[PDB]
């Protein structure tokens, strides 16, 4: 899915504009390329060029890496993280949970998505009270079930006013929030 | 390399004033010109710095029985899907690599500010105080006392242009440019002459250049008065003496500091 | 920074703790007192390690027989290195407070 | 509109010296002339407003915040209030031999903040062009230079014209003061005929001052001196802390105590 | 706290594309330039001895819009000209800081070299890494205090804190005014800062000696017509139209006594007056400062004169006059 989206953006002019605005780095399955790309991403973050690191939620990089102040400032989540519905291993794992312990298949699937999203979006608040915003570009997260299964600390901060902001409105509120966080305590 | 010649060619006609003054220093053959200087697309470039492969290809394929339009055409030209991601990763890495080249204050005297650089019996106060206290027991005499016609007329006559308290030529135009040019020349050479004059510079290699500049002062002021003579013998009006003060004061500083140096020795 | 926790008094190296830290410590002490397995969540990536370690050390001092030792597991070795750094800082703080070495050992496999 | 402020230097020592001398000019006549000038200023237009300040060794006091003789009521009130207050101030005054020099910087500071208050209160629709017609009458004090310079620069920033009208003495500090803000400087040598000078040189406002012939400004000697013996100096050696004009190069300036490093 | 009276300040303006965005009510670049005109005039009015320089950076290149000078009007004209600048390209902190460093490297040690980067586009495309340039900046003791716009840039944060400057982000236009007005004042001198005596020259205005006898005609020194009188120099002996100005020959600063006196209030800051709302046995209805009735429940008093001042009086005194009227007595 990441490759398809990247290819579509490349065919259109959006990707070139993104490249002009800020450097772009992408993740790949091979660990060596992942490590090199992340090493360059750190230097880009240190410098004023900036960087946009595209990765996969299930990618080992997402779990291994930890984002701190001036690292992964704004965490973008493109789509709810769901595993493919064809891998037969998950079919056993899921239908057995339905049969025993009485967990609905949809319930467990949404839980597996929300837990993974929280894992991959909760890094920006590592410590030392370093500001940062987590934007989820998916109307599915706006659903009550996803919000309810979301961790309490994120959900309570989340409000109905900004629950389903348009793209432009989200951009404006992000700019304003960054303004507020820029100033000292 | 003839870097000096290249710079002279570059500034020969691009900047008029610089070359005008530099030439003027030689027109009368004042001094050698060596001391003058001794003392004082985007897309292709981006690709050039971006792709080392393109740099090597350009070096090997330098135009030879081909055309730059064809070279431009050659630019744009799951296996392909992964190639795009790899190409962005490599291209961003290349861009980044190209951008990455290998006391609390305390004081003891504050009244000095209260009286800054600006410069500057007992029974008399008592007498004045009592007299002024008794002065104004009567008020509102404005009807006649404040002013009188004779005094008013005297004041108006004083305010007249010939009176007290009220005291009361652009004929040449072409001479203005010549005077400006001469002043610019004087400024240009006085800049180097005064560059290290205020500093003592008690060193042999430092003092050599002040000695040379001091001799250059004589040599330039040798030619200045001839142009002064040419200008003077026109109408004997609107004297230009400010230029003389600069030269005479520079000479006074030179001679006084020479005497001071001899005294120090 | 000695916190008069409900169960006992617990040392803490940093100057201040947020109310969520108080809640975390009290709930954790409740679980240890019940001596029953439980699960809890804390947002901060860092700070939870120091609070948890301090509470466990204080509980060990109060009831050494109740808990034989602490087995603290982390996802990855690069991450557990940060945990051992936090534990070293806490031990240095406690050693300075006490004024002498105590029979306490902590290590990473 | 225009807000005029008359800062009269009514120094009891000097004016009483005149009284003892029994000279023709007197503080009563000076106050009457200032009164006539203010009355004429308000006479110019309804929107115009005025105020008056006196200047004493101790402090400075404001002299200004029916038709018995067939008079304009407002100007009658002005006459009565100024006469009563000036007589009260002159009659009541403590004696302090240590301090006798006339105070002017504080009076000017009061004038400036008063003008600021009036500018704030007045409606934004009408623009106010304030002016300060300082009338000195005695020699200035050396110790007041710093504060007087502060108030002069504040006036420059706030766009108020200090029109000096020194008489019987030429205060270099005051002429320097008015030169900075562009106010006129007139030295009347005929004290009896002072009011004619006001109704010509000072009375016209900044609006019409440019389109009018007035006495040329007096040359200002912007002298500098070292802090040691108080004398003119053309080259000053200031530091980066004191910002003080000094005599000659020294290892360390006394007013700084800094650890200057030679080179 | 030691303060550096003389400071050479460079206001680095970025002609980035992001300046095109009209986040503020007018265009961002136009607003910045319009307010920076006021900043320049006020900076010269609050530090005559100091001088300023503007570097405009766009399209990855930095150009000196105006060299160091003591004339506010020339810089104001440069600002007005730049108002119409195209505003296309990308800035380069390395290029801008390198130009500023090249110009400021030969500046005297005693003066405080300062840079105020009005950063608009968060991106910084530079030929070379800026962390290396940070070391040279620290070595050269050039203070750099960035003012970011709509972004908390990390590289500029480290730049400011490491080099000793301060970092800020614009909350709004009103806060932008406050930020620049605050930066107007001289910064305190730190341990790295050093003070040294500086040669100074005080000219005197001169005119025709007597009825244009032995006159001193001259045009100017940086279409000037003949001038009967003007300022001069102790050493240049070259006519100068306006003061204060650096010598074109001597290299010595020419400046009059009032210009120096304008900066004494910095050495003598006014202690804040305690604000007491209640009357507190203050039976004087008229405010001493302005001789006006106190229409609000607020009063200010000194620790020496113990006078009474209203809100407007205290605000004006602490803002512009920089001295207490009654407490002068
Ligand atoms: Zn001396
Ligand atoms: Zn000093
Ligand atoms: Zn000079
Ligand atoms: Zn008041
Ligand atoms: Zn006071």
């Amino acid at each position: 899915y990441m490759e398809s989206t990247v290819a579509s953006w490349y065919e259109q002019g959006i990707l070139e504009n993104i490249q002009r605005n800020k450097l772009l780095f992408i993740e790949t399955q091979d660990g060596a390329e992942t490590s090199v790309a992340l090493e360059k991403y750190q230097e880009a973050c240190e410098n004023g060029r900036g960087a946009i690191l595209l990765s996969v939620a299930r990618g080992k990089v997402s779990e291994g890496i930890d984002f701190v102040h001036h690292y992964g400032r704004a965490v973008i989540m493109f789509g709810v993280p769901y595993v493919y519905t064809q891998s037969r291993i998950l079919k056993a794992r899921l239908e057995y949970l339905r049969d025993q312990f009485q967990i609905r298949e949809n319930d467990f699937l949404t839980f597996d998505a929300m837990r993974h999203a929280a894992q991959c979006v909760g890094r920006a608040i590592r410590g030392k009270t370093d500001y940062g915003l987590m934007v989820f570009a998916d109307k599915r997260f706006a659903r009550g079930d996803k919000r309810g299964k979301l961790p309490r600390w994120i959900q309570e901060h989340l409000t109905d006013a900004n629950l389903n902001l348009t793209v432009d409105e989200g951009v404006q509120v992000a700019k304003y929030f960054l303004r507020q966080m820029a100033q000292p305590f | 390399a003839n870097k000096e010649l290249e710079e002279k060619n570059r500034m020969l006609q691009e900047d008029p004033v610089l070359f005008q003054l530099y030439k003027d220093l030689v027109v009368s053959q004042v001094i050698s010109a060596e001391e003058f200087w001794a003392n004082r697309s985007d897309i292709i470039e981006s690709i050039f710095r971006t792709y080392p492969a393109v740099k090597m290809k350009y070096a090997e394929n330098v135009p030879h029985n081909m055309t730059e339009k064809e070279f431009w055409t050659r630019f744009f030209q799951e296996n392909s899907n992964a190639a795009i991601i790899k190409r962005f990763n490599h291209h961003s890495a290349m861009v980044l690599a190209a951008g990455l080249r290998k006391i609390a204050l305390n004081l003891k005297k504050s009244d000095r500010y209260y009286h800054g650089p600006t410069p500057i019996t007992s029974q008399d106060i008592i007498n004045s105080f009592q007299s002024i206290r008794q002065e104004m027991e009567a008020y509102t005499p404005k009807l006649t006392q404040v002013l009188s016609s004779s005094a008013a007329s005297s004041t108006i006559t004083a305010l007249s242009p010939g009176g007290a308290l009220m005291q009361g030529q652009m004929v040449p135009n072409d001479i203005q440019s010549e005077l400006k040019h001469l002043y610019v020349a004087v400024g240009e050479l006085l800049r180097h002459f005064w560059s290290c004059f205020p500093v003592n510079t008690p060193f042999l290699e430092e003092k050599v250049v002040k000695m040379k500049s001091n001799l250059e002062r004589f040599q330039v002021t040798k030619l200045c008065p001839f142009q002064e003579k040419i200008r003077r013998q026109y109408l004997s009006t609107n004297l230009v003496s400010h230029i003389e003060e600069m030269l005479q004061t520079a000479y006074n500083k030179l001679h006084t500091w020479q005497s001071r140096r001899l005294m120090k020795k | 920074m000695k916190l008069n926790v409900d169960g006992l008094l617990v040392y803490f190296p940093y100057d201040y703790i947020y109310p969520e830290q108080f809640s975390y410590m009290r709930e954790l002490k409740r679980t240890l007192d019940a001596k029953g397995h439980g699960v809890l969540e804390m947002p901060s990536g860092t700070g939870k390690t120091v609070s948890l370690l301090a509470l466990i050390m204080a509980y060990q001092r109060a009831y050494p027989l109740e808990v034989t030792k602490l087995i603290y597991c982390s996802r990855t070795v690069p991450e557990i290195e940060k945990v051992i750094e936090e534990l070293r800082k806490l031990l240095n703080f406690y050693e300075k407070q006490e004024g002498e070495k105590l029979p306490f050992l902590g290590l990473a496999l | 509109l225009n807000l005029l402020v008359i800062v009269v230097d009514a120094n009891p020592i000097w004016w009483g010296k005149q009284a003892l001398k029994e000279s023709q000019f007197t503080l009563s006549k000076c106050i009457d002339a200032v009164m006539v000038l203010g009355n004429s200023h308000l006479f110019m237009n309804r929107s115009n407003k005025l105020a008056v300040i006196a200047s004493h060794i101790q402090e400075s006091r404001f002299l200004y915040p029916g038709s018995k003789d067939g008079k304009y009521e407002l100007l009658t009130s002005a006459n009565e209030v100024i006469v009563e207050e000036i007589k009260d101030l002159m009659t009541k005054s403590d004696i302090k031999g240590q301090h006798t020099e006339t105070l002017l910087a504080g009076s000017l500071a009061k004038a400036l903040c008063y003008i600021h208050r009036m500018n704030k209160e007045v409606k934004d629709n009408q623009e106010m062009k304030s002016r300060i017609l300082v009338i000195k009458a005695a020699e200035d004090s050396a110790l007041q230079y710093m504060n007087f310079m502060n108030v002069i620069f504040a006036a420059q920033k706030q766009n108020i014209l200090i029109d000096a009208c020194v008489l019987d003495s030429d205060s270099g500090l005051l002429q320097q003061a008015c030169d900075i803000t562009g106010g006129l400087y007139l030295k009347v040598p005929q004290m009896p005929s002072l009011l004619q000078y006001l109704l010509w040189v000072f009375l016209p406002d900044q609006d019409q001052r440019s389109q009018l012939i007035l006495p040329p400004p007096v040359h200002v000697d912007y002298r500098a001196a070292c802090f040691c013996h108080r004398n003119l100096i053309e080259i000053g050696y200031v530091c980066s802390v004191c910002l003080s004009i000094f005599c000659n190069f020294s290892p360390i300036c006394t007013t700084c105590e800094t650890a200057f490093k030679i080179s | 706290v030691r303060l550096g009276m003389m400071r050479h300040l460079y206001v680095v303006v970025d002609g980035s594309r992001t300046m095109e965005d009209q986040d503020l009510k007018p265009n961002r670049l136009t607003c910045t330039l319009k307010l920076l005109e006021y900043f320049v005039e006020e900076y010269f009015d609050q530090n005559p001895i100091s001088q300023i320089g503007i570097i405009v950076t766009k399209s990855k290149r930095a150009e000196k819009l105006t060299e160091l000078s003591g004339n506010p009007r020339k810089h104001i004209t440069s600002l007005k000209k730049a108002v119409d600048m195209t505003c296309h390209g990308e800035p380069s902190l390395y290029n801008s800081l390198s130009i500023a460093m090249q110009t400021l490297k030969h500046m005297p040690g005693h003066t405080s070299r300062e840079v105020l980067i009005i950063f608009s586009s968060l991106t910084t495309c530079d030929p070379s890494n800026i962390y290396d340039l940070i070391k040279t900046l620290k070595a050269a003791k050039i203070r750099v205090s960035v003012i970011g716009l709509s972004a908390e840039v990390r590289v500029c944060t480290v730049l400011a804190r490491e080099t000793g400057g301060t970092y800020h982000v614009i909350l709004d236009e009103s806060h932008y005014k406050e930020l620049l007005t605050h930066h107007v004042s001289p910064p305190p001198a730190s341990s790295s800062s050093e003070c040294s005596l500086i040669r100074m020259g005080f000219p005197q205005h001169t005119i025709a000696s007597l009825s244009d006898q032995d006159a001193k005609p001259s045009f100017s020194m940086a279409e000037p017509g003949l001038t009967l009188g003007g300022y001069f120099c102790p050493q240049c002996r070259a006519k100068y139209c306006e003061l204060p100005v650096e010598c074109k020959i001597c290299g010595l600063t020419l400046v009059s006594a009032p210009h120096l006196a304008r900066s004494y209030h910095h050495l003598f800051p006014l202690d804040a007056f305690q604000e007491i709302p209640l009357e507190e046995y203050n039976g004087e209805r008229f405010c001493y400062g302005c001789q006006g009735e106190l229409k609000d429940q607020h009063v200010y008093v000194c620790a020496v004169c113990q006078n009474v001042f209203c809100v407007d009086c205290d605000v004006f005194v602490h803002d512009s006059l920089h001295c207490c009227p009654g407490c002068i007595h």
